[PDB]
């Protein structure tokens, strides 16, 4: 849900300028934004917590 | 006028300003 | 795009000197650049041989977006100014009152190829953010063609069924005909005329109401209750294209030139749009756009509005003055009193000026500028801001043709100064937040054809109404348009209405609202499962192009690019931010 | 920066050194290699005449005889007009 | 951006950089991996058509 | 085939040309390899017989050779191959 | 305006890295104190600013202006000078209130200044200080601006900026419609010779004006005869007094370089029209007549200097001499007996200025270049030239050369024997490129020099001198362009309003001796107390016939303007009018560059920067990120590499291209190899 | 003063009645000074013939529509309007056409007198149906240039006096532009790119020759004013 | 229908300029042949204007004559005034010498064969005492517009100053039509031009070698048969 929330809030401010602005030229970027993961369990392998 | 050598250029001015502009370069 | 020759001597230097060797008129490459550095009249003539068909970028600084950096082939000008196109002017977004274009030069084979095939102008027309074209007409040749176009009541010559001692006299058996009849002073340019046509397509209504099955134009004949204008104007479209019959607004320019790039092939678009610039000038002349200050027509109900306001706010004066409402609540109610007798103003205005008018038709063609500028010219500046921000109560009562007092302006100028600012500032920032932007995704690269993925989100896409209508949504062309749909579409337990991986245009959209669903599960670049980059199935069409992206396109800048160009036009606000720092 | 290279010279000195390898080969297999022993074109370690004569079996005068007609063969402008302009 | 911060971790993990990137090949001169960059791309053959060269 | 004809640097149509290949890149690329051996055979020309071939078309009277190339690709004269 | 400028940013003051954007806003206590409309319009906007007109310094630094104070509705003549603090004491009323010449305002509630900045309605008697004029607020560069209060600040800005950007011409001549402010501008300006005494003018001349005072003595005025000023500009000062004249103590009697008759005059009254016509006056671009060009009324004067010095070193001295290795004759033509050319000469890029050749030393020599001197018989003339060359796109004649000697005994720095400057000065003429701007910042490239037949003319016959155009007028907001081009025409072609049947309704509130006026005359409207349009309407209906019974220019400001190129009447009536335009700084010639080879750094082999140098155009990150957006790499490959810094790569790419071969393939840029030498001195082991 | 660089004139034929003419190089700028002048040249000075008045009976007032027939009133003027017939007489001749029973209308089935020629015989006009008939009466004059309706002059009982505009011009449709050939050498020299389209009347080159006829003359009359002026000589050929 | 040929008459107004009237043309007609006429007129009519001056006290363009009022560029700028036509193409040279007080008029230039100055109430310079003005000029023929040609390319000394230089005895020239256009259909313009030129040639002369410019013109367009 934080992509769909974070397309609309970017898309709100262009549209108040009257601007158009592809919503794939946006979702490129939440695409790299979440890429990462947090650890909270090494298992046994290497992830400092 | 108010400087002696100056050509006619005829005015819109309206007013009439007391205060003449002073030496630019006093400051 | 022009180049002055006294430049391009020295661009091209090494190749004219290697050409101007081989025709013997100079012994050694020495003598060939004493040749050149000394400028003996063979080197025109040898240069001109050079330069044909050798792109050159031109850049002008600086480069927000991907069309700032354009290639051309290069003719020969004289003079000292690069000659540039008037259609890529928005491109650069370049005026000229002075701005300067850097020229580079493309040497290798393969650096050609790319300025020939890549970089050329006329391969890149629709913009890389939201496919609606860039070198669509503007300023001047809107105008013009809207002049061109519109269609004036009671005009010269008009068609008048005066049946009753003679025929209609307003019929025509061709626009040779009609054109005879224009350039002699007898019909107008825009006069509802019956004309003859053979060589336009009709539209869709009357070609299946007179043919339908085979409606090809070239051959046959029909008639048409247009202006000259529509028909000298359709001239220029190509000959598939159907007729147009309609006022060419700039909405209606931008959607002829979007459906006839989304059709027809890149070259034939960029033909049509030199027509269109070419009919636009010639027709932009003539037009009689002039301002003079009797062009300028202050409401003569001016005076009734400002009183009937004064005695509105005066109240509100007295009461805080006398202590009922503070000082707060007497700006708040203050603001609001000019704003109701600023929108009071403006509206008189509006319904004040015929539609002749010329700033009224540079307004309302969409050529430049809003109706907020014409109500600061004549009619009432309005509020200012202060350098807080808060709106001065006074406020600035004069239209600028009647021209403002001292302190008027003096008042004007907290918020000229500050909005200038703020613009400095902000294309500053812009410039912050794109290179950080293509900083994070530079690694977004298509490397695959086909993730063949399940996933994808859901796009709203025209939700209902209390009366089971589907209304449109209004952002569909920024969310919806051009991806590949990821699933299905069937409605009712009846027939697939999209089949997985369409492109999912226009028609397909359209075929959508008709069968009656919403939501579609359209595949997106958030759901690809490629790795090193996206796929290209989930990217779907670029925008610059029209059709599927490639196989090795850097999506990434470019939606960086996208996103941080148009940060320069974010205004700030009218806390929660709402500008460029939101 | 003075010291570095103009890069019109280098290109001027390989055509240079193109046309005058053409205008020595005009010449005969003893001029051309009795030329490019004296000013050093091989090695740039330009020898003297009586080296010139040891490799060439002969005397050092018969070399210097040879020199100086060869320099007045290359003095005329049949092999002079193409490398007059390299100056 | 830190240009300091960045390359002195980067030092003490002996992180080995993999030039795959974009703005890499862009510094050290290789041609970049997007574009005409591509081994898709820049391993074209390009053949004449024997039939055509039966014509010269 | 109602677009006009076309003049200097956009012959051939670009839109004829893309037909040929998958996507632009290869064109250029396409375009540049054949320029490159087009430019080889005219440096090979003097000299003996070689492998390098070409032109196929005829050139024109003073031609870039890789004007020489699109119009070869756009001729359905070469072949080619991805990687 | 260089002088008298209020400045933010110094030691101590404030820098732009650590600048506040509160400290760039105006607020209301710099009414009097500075000017809001004349700022820079960079990123500098606001820290510098400008003194006002009327503006004077307090002992202690602060600001005061001048006020008239009024003492119960009768507003005096004690002009008392405040400032700031002393100003948030009182409360401040409006120069343009209906007074009756006996104090006495009257309306009753009267426009006001509170102290924090509130605007509210008085009765009229608290009001203890009147402002001495209206435009008190304002610099002097913008007081020159006329109809000023019916622009907007921006473009009234940009007018204010561009008007201190002028060149000066040939010929000068005085604006027509202007304001007060350009008599006063110039006679303090300096750059007007200014009779000291009052006399009669014993000589005139043009380089001098002997003046006889009253009382015997006499004095010579010498002339300032086409100096170079500090930005290469002409500073002409023809004297404009005859032989027998008398001269008052303050008459202007030389006009210097951008004055006529004594009052400024920064560029010349152009016929204009409103019109787009054809495209060429597109997006701000200007058509100009050919008339400009052929009768040189746009004709600056550029004046370039150049000089080398002859310093010695440790292998003797330079030396400037005719004689220069490895030369010709006839680029020694233009050079005299001793080095310098001979004042006259015409020259161009890349000739000879000054003979001037070193002591080389003594280098070991390439076996081709030792074979070529045997053949040619020339020695290896062991001096090495390096010359006073004219540098590229710089021509002209030669006016002047200054050579100072170590031998005459003059003050030249150490080691250093002959210093020598030339100046050469060329014709600039106008040309397409160069800036043009009115006086409220219309401004705009010039697009196309027209020929004079193919320009629309009048019904007269008089073709117009550059045609504007019309959508940069409303989406501005200044159209006191426009209300200046029909006060043009008005005061181009004269008037006289006919008082026959009594003096007519608007003409009551507009003063004596203007309700007729000859052709040509100058008028004024100040920056406050403008003209009111309701008067220039009314104006525009009463103007006279040209030279027969014709009137071109009917009530509305329109002519029947016919098309010089086709021939047909345009199918509307234009706006045409008299206007004023400068020629700005920004000429094309100063602007052009190329470069295909030139010069390189010191440290990374990177190409050199600037019109000075050669240099190349920097293609930065967003260039990068542009190409990379297209996806063409090889061309980014050849731009970073083999256009830069591949240095075996740039001679091979000019040996490729002049023998004709493939461009060949690119290599490591020598800007890495720099990094990669630094990161290895940081004691990181990068291998 | 001699022309220093003579301008040539090459045609190109597209089809059999429209051909582009150039004329290269030219003096800056002189494309538009003769270009315009040999536009209009071409469209209001060539005398060609067209049909002015049109005697149809059946239709008295009612002007929609014919009895029998298929096409109403205006399709059949406005397709004779564009009927190219030649004629030497130049007095206005009457013509008829005149068909019974039902089929199409050719414009053969016109018949001329003496004099006059159509140009296009098989040029569709009418369609007659359920054994109509069809017969009108035209009137073929030649003219100038191209006249609106000549209104009626005539009384109002003579009703088939019902006029249509007659397009006399043999051209139809002549555009033209100017171009910029070699600028740098010649210093901005003007090529004049002409583009006439006739109807089969004539030919375009006739009709270019034609104008040039009739322009020469009329500056013939600005050239007898002193002979022995000195202009601009082009020279030989 | 209507042939009734077209004919010029004439019509001098003042002695520089006169009115030439054509009439019947064609409808729609009479501008084109105006505007022709008028943008032939205007351009192309060849005349004589001094090229290049030299002045004994002067080395260059940009100095001052010891004495004179003004300086030497605006004794350019008032010799660019002048008005003198030659006869024949090659480039004569006339002299003028003053010493003396006195205002320098056009007149005191002697001219030789062939040439002659049209107005003597040029204000060229003006002397005193120590003044001495004698300058060279000289006059060649031409046609149009020509910038200053220049010392380079030419071989002339240091000396030479070149001039820019107007070759066009025409000065204004403008024109109104008279379209009758009536009811009848017997319609036609009635063009009637104007023509000022500027005391050189009579404005007779410039019609006629714009007519005679056209008539060349005109005849290729007739001789591609
Ligand atoms: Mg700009
Ligand atoms: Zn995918």
């Amino acid at each position: 849900e934080v992509q769909i929330h974070l397309v609309r809030e970017v898309q709100e401010v262009y549209r108040a300028q009257g601007v158009s602005i592809h919503d794939k030229h946006i979702e490129v970027i939440v695409r790299q934004m979440l890429r990462r993961v947090t650890i909270i369990d090494s298992g046994s392998t290497e992830f400092l917590p | 006028n108010s400087v002696p050598g100056a050509p006619n250029r005829v005015s819109f001015a309206k007013l009439r300003e007391p205060l003449e502009v002073p030496g630019l370069l006093d400051v | 795009c022009g180049l002055p020759k006294l430049m391009a001597l020295e661009l091209f230097k090494p190749f004219v000197m290697k050409r101007l060797v081989d025709l013997n008129h100079a012994q050694n490459i020495k003598s060939a650049k004493r040749m050149v550095e000394r400028q003996r009249p063979q080197v025109w003539d040898v240069l001109e041989e050079v330069i044909a068909e050798h792109p050159v970028l031109l850049n002008r600084a600086p480069t927000l977006h991907r069309l700032g950096i354009q290639a051309f082939e290069p003719m020969l000008v004289e003079g000292k100014a690069i000659q540039l196109h008037p259609l890529v002017c928005e491109a650069f977004n370049a005026d000229f009152d002075g701005d300067q274009m850097a020229v580079h030069l493309p040497l290798s084979a393969e650096a050609q190829a790319e300025a020939r095939i890549l970089m050329l102008s006329s391969n890149n027309i629709l913009s890389p953010a939201s496919g609606r074209p860039l070198a669509m007409p503007r300023l001047d040749m809107v105008t013009g063609l809207y002049y061109l176009t519109t269609e004036v009541p009671g005009d010269t010559g008009e068609y008048q069924p005066a049946s009753g001692d003679h025929p209609e006299t307003g019929v025509y058996s061709s626009p040779a005909e009609a054109i005879m009849a224009a350039d002699r002073g007898v019909l107008s340019v825009r006069a509802k005329i019956k004309v003859r046509l053979t060589q336009l397509r009709p539209p869709v209504e009357i070609e299946a109401e007179l043919f339908g099955h085979s409606g090809w134009q070239p051959g046959d004949a029909w008639m048409a209750e247009t202006t000259l204008g529509r028909v000298m104007f359709n001239e220029l479209l190509p000959l598939g294209y159907p007729f147009v019959n309609k006022q060419m607004h700039k909405k209606v320019q931008a959607a002829i030139i979007n459906d006839l790039a989304e059709r027809y092939p890149m070259i034939v678009v960029a033909q049509t749009v030199d027509k269109l610039k070419d009919a636009g000038f010639y027709w932009a002349t003539r037009s009689g756009v002039t301002v003079s200050m009797a062009d300028v027509l202050v409401p003569p109900r001016k005076k009734e509005i400002l009183d009937h306001y004064e005695e509105r706010a005066d109240k509100v004066e007295k009461q805080f003055q006398r202590g009922a409402l503070n000082h707060d609540e007497r700006n708040e109610a203050l603001v609001e009193i000019w704003k109701e007798a600023t929108d009071e103003v403006g509206q008189a205005l509006r319904e004040h000026y015929p539609d002749d008018n010329p700033i009224i038709t540079i307004v309302d063609s969409g050529a430049t500028g809003n109706f907020t500028q014409t109500r600061t010219l004549a009619g009432m500046k309005g509020l200012v801001t202060n350098p807080k921000g808060e709106f001065i109560p006074r406020p600035v009562k004069s239209s600028f043709r009647e021209g403002l007092t001292v302190l008027e302006y003096f008042i004007n100028t907290h918020g000229a100064r500050k909005g200038l600012a703020d613009t400095a500032l902000r294309t500053a920032d812009s410039g912050y937040l794109t290179r950080r932007l293509v900083d994070v995704s530079q690694d977004v690269i298509v490397r695959e054809h086909d993730c063949q993925t399940e996933r994808g989100i859901v796009v709203e896409l025209a939700e209902r109404a209390p009366d089971g209508t589907l209304i449109r949504d209004p952002y569909i062309e920024t969310s919806a348009y051009a991806r590949t749909l990821g699933t299905d579409a069937v409605d009712e337990a009846g027939n697939v209405i999209v089949e997985r991986g369409q492109d999912l245009g226009d028609p397909e959209i359209d075929a959508l609202l008709a069968a009656g669903i919403t939501q579609v599960k359209v595949r997106s670049v958030l759901t690809c499962a490629t790795s090193t980059g996206v796929c290209a199935t989930c990217y779907g069409r670029s925008m610059a192009t029209g059709k599927l992206v490639d196989i090795g396109e850097a999506v990434g800048i470019v939606a960086a690019q996208s996103i941080g160009e148009p940060g320069t036009q974010l205004t700030m606000r009218t806390d929660i931010t709402g500008g460029l720092p939101r | 920066d003075s010291e570095a290279v103009v890069a019109v010279d280098a290109v001027s000195f390989t055509l240079l050194q193109d046309q005058l390898q053409s205008v020595l080969d005009t010449l005969s297999e003893r001029e051309a290699g009795v030329v490019r022993l004296r000013f050093g074109l091989t090695d740039g370690q330009p020898r003297t005449l009586d080296e010139i004569g040891q490799v060439y079996g002969v005397t050092r005068e018969r070399i210097r005889q040879i020199e100086s007609k060869t320099m007045s063969k290359l003095r005329h402008p049949s092999r002079s007009q193409v490398l007059r302009d390299y100056l | 951006q830190e240009t300091t911060r960045v390359l002195t971790d980067a030092a003490i993990n002996c992180r080995s950089d993999k030039l795959n990137g974009l703005k890499e090949n862009v510094i050290i001169g290789k041609l970049i991996p997007a574009g005409t960059g591509i081994n898709r791309y820049r391993n074209i053959a390009v053949q004449p058509t024997e039939e055509a060269r039966a014509a010269a | 085939g109602g677009y006009d004809t076309p003049l200097g640097i956009t012959n051939p149509p670009i839109d004829e040309l893309l037909d040929r290949v998958s996507s632009k890149y290869a064109l250029v690329i396409y375009a540049a390899k054949r320029a490159r051996q087009i430019n080889d055979y005219y440096n090979q020309l003097g000299e003996g017989i070689l492998e390098y071939v070409g032109p196929l078309v005829e050139p024109g009277l003073q031609e870039k050779p890789l004007s020489i190339a699109l119009r070869e690709i756009h001729a359905d004269l070469l072949e080619h191959t991805e990687g | 305006t260089h002088k008298r400028r209020l400045l933010a940013l110094g030691p101590g003051g404030l820098s732009r890295e650590r600048a506040g954007l509160e400290v760039r806003d105006v607020h209301p206590s710099h009414y009097g104190r500075m000017c809001p409309i004349e700022t820079p319009e960079g990123p500098n906007i606001g820290l510098i600013g400008s003194l006002s007109v009327y503006a004077r310094v307090n002992p202690f630094g602060f600001i005061e202006t001048p006020y008239r104070k009024v003492v119960d509705g009768v507003v005096s003549d004690e002009i008392v000078y405040l400032t700031a603090d002393e100003e948030d004491r009182h409360v401040v009323a409006q120069a343009n209130s209906p007074i009756d010449a006996d104090g006495r305002f009257v309306e009753p509630r009267v426009l006001v200044r509170r102290k924090a900045g509130e605007v509210e309605y008085v009765p009229s008697s608290e009001v203890d200080y009147m402002d001495v004029s209206p435009r008190q607020m304002v610099s002097v560069a913008t007081a020159m601006i006329p109809f000023l209060e019916h622009d907007d600040a921006n473009r009234a800005l940009m007018g204010a900026n561009m008007q201190r950007q002028a060149v000066p011409l040939v010929r000068s001549e005085a604006p027509l419609v202007g304001t007060g402010m350009e008599l006063r501008a110039a006679i303090d300006a300096g750059d007007v010779v200014v009779a000291e005494e009052s006399g009669v003018i014993e000589e005139v001349s043009a380089d001098y004006i002997t003046v006889m005072h009253d009382n015997g003595t006499r004095r010579t005025y010498r002339m300032r005869k086409f100096a170079r000023s500090n930005h290469g500009t002409c500073a002409n000062q023809c004297p404009i007094v005859d032989a027998g004249d008398r001269v008052e103590a303050g008459q202007v009697i030389a006009d210097g370089p951008c004055t006529d008759d004594g009052e400024m005059a920064l560029g010349k009254n152009l016929l204009v029209a409103i019109m787009p016509w054809e495209g060429h006056n597109y997006e701000d671009a200007i058509i100009l007549s050919n008339r400009l060009v052929e009768e040189d009324v746009l004709t600056s004067i550029h004046i370039e200097e150049h000089e080398i010095d002859a310093r010695d070193t440790k292998l003797g001295a330079e030396e400037i001499t005719r004689d220069i290795p490895n030369i010709s004759d006839e680029v020694l033509a233009d050079l005299d007996e001793r080095g310098i050319v001979r004042i006259g000469a015409e020259v161009r890029d890349g000739d000879i200025l000054v003979g001037k050749v070193t002591p080389k030393g003594e280098t070991e020599l390439t076996p081709e270049e030792r074979l070529l001197r045997a053949i040619f018989g020339e020695k290896a003339r062991e001096v090495r030239d390096t010359s006073l060359k004219v540098p590229h796109g710089e021509s002209g004649k030669v006016i002047g050369i200054r050579v100072f000697s170590r031998e005459d005994e003059d003050e030249l720095p150490a080691g250093v024997n002959e210093l020598v400057r030339v100046y050469v000065a060329q014709k600039r003429k106008i040309s397409d490129g160069d800036k043009l701007a009115g006086r409220h910042g219309n401004k705009g490239v010039i697009g196309k020099i027209l020929p004079v037949e193919d320009m629309p003319f009048l019904a007269d016959g008089t073709p117009v001198d550059i045609i504007l155009n019309t959508h940069g007028v409303p989406r501005r907001m200044n159209i006191g362009q426009i209300l200046e081009t029909h006060l043009g025409w008005c005061a181009h072609s004269g008037w006289k309003v006919d008082a026959a049947k009594g003096v007519p309704d608007w003409a009551a509130r507009l003063p004596d001796e203007l309700l007729e006026a000859q052709p040509n005359a100058i008028v004024s409207t100040p920056v406050f107390d403008g003209a009111q349009e309701a008067e220039l309407q009314g104006l525009l209906s009463c103007t006279l016939p040209n030279r027969d019974g014709d009137v071109l220019v009917d009530a509305d400001g329109k002519a029947m303007l016919f098309d010089g190129r086709s021939g047909e009447p345009f199918p509307y009536p234009v706006t045409v009018g008299y206007m004023y335009i400068m020629k700005l700084h920004h000429l094309v010639d100063d602007k052009i560059h190329a470069r295909s080879t030139g010069p390189y750094s010191m440290i990374t082999q990177q190409p050199l920067g600037g019109k000075a140098q050669f240099g190349g155009q920097r293609f930065g990150e967003m260039e990068c990120w542009a190409m990379q957006a297209y996806g063409a790499a090889y061309t980014l490959q050849e731009l970073l590499t083999i256009k830069s810094d591949d240095t075996v790569g740039r001679v091979k790419v000019y040996e490729a291209i002049v023998k004709g071969e493939n461009i060949p393939e690119p290599g490591i840029p020598e800007s890495f190899k720099v990094l990669l030498k630094e990161l290895q001195s940081l004691c990181l082991n990068v291998e | 003063m001699l022309i220093s660089q003579r301008p040539t004139l090459s045609e190109d034929v597209l089809t059999d009645n429209r051909s582009q003419f150039v004329i290269e190089p030219l003096e800056p700028g002189f494309g538009y000074t003769l270009g315009n002048s040999l536009r209009r040249t071409l469209l209001s000075s060539i005398p060609g013939a067209a049909v002015t008045s049109i005697r149809i009976d059946g239709v008295l007032h009612e002007f929609t529509t014919v009895p029998g027939v298929k096409e109403d009133v205006t399709e059949i003027i406005l397709n004779l309007k564009s009927l190219v017939v030649s004629s030497e007489e130049d007095e206005p001749v009457t013509m008829y056409l005149r068909k019974q029973g039902p089929g199409e209308v050719t414009a053969g089935d016109i018949v001329p007198p003496a004099g006059v020629t159509v140009h296009n015989p098989g040029m569709h006009i009418a369609t007659l149906n359920d054994k109509g008939k069809l017969e009108v009466e035209l009137v073929v004059e030649r003219g100038r240039g191209y006249v609106p309706a000549v209104q009626n002059r005539a009384s109002g009982a003579e009703i088939g006096r019902i006029p249509v505009d007659s397009i006399y011009s043999p051209v139809l449709k002549v555009t033209y532009k100017v171009d910029a050939t070699r600028v740098e050498q010649r210093t901005d020299f003007d090529k004049l790119i002409l583009d006439v389209e006739t109807k089969n009347s004539i030919s375009p080159r006739d009709a270019l020759a034609s104008a040039g006829k009739t322009l020469v003359e009329l500056f013939g009359l600005a050239r007898e004013l002193n002979v022995e002026a000195e202009g601009i000589e082009i020279g030989p050929s």
